């Protein structure tokens, strides 16, 4: 898998922190981060 | 009228329990993902 | 069967050494990515 160290090279520290946060969510917090975004979908089995 | 709905009724009541094991099963899913995950990264440090 | 027919019995001498060929595609293989380790996201089934 991709260290942080390569995947910071493009994208930010804010979106790094977002995806890391979203590992151990909730269900329902899951799916309101699901509908906030444009066409995705989150998950629990999702960041790794 | 009572056969078929009957029928109905027995259909649904499937439909509502396969759900509940879709999920049993998406839950030893994840634990056996996060275990899976650590097997390889070490792999990967024995490989380096 | 010719009138060419060339007609010498005596060994010819050594040109030149069999060396490696100076080539670098295929006699190579392509690479490919694979792992099920991708099959651990999937989507939450929510709305019915």
């Amino acid at each position: 898998a991709a260290t942080s160290e390569e995947i910071l090279e493009v994208h930010t520290k804010e979106h790094l922190e977002f995806i890391e946060s979203t590992e151990k969510m909730s269900r329902e917090e899951l799916l309101k981060e699901t509908e906030k975004g444009d066409s995705v979908y989150f998950n629990n089995d999702s960041y790794a | 009228n009572a056969t078929l709905f009957n029928k109905l009724k027995e259909l649904q009541q499937a439909n509502a329990e396969k759900s509940k094991l879709n999920d049993e099963l998406r839950s030893k899913y994840q634990i056996e993902s996060s275990k899976a995950a650590e097997s390889a990264q070490t792999l990967k440090i024995l490989q380096e | 069967e010719n009138s060419l027919s060339t007609t010498s019995k005596s060994k010819r001498q050594v040109i030149v050494p069999v060396c490696m060929p100076k080539i670098h595609y295929s006699p190579l293989k392509t690479g490919l990515c694979y792992d099920v380790r991708m099959r651990y996201h999937a989507k939450i089934f929510t709305s019915y």
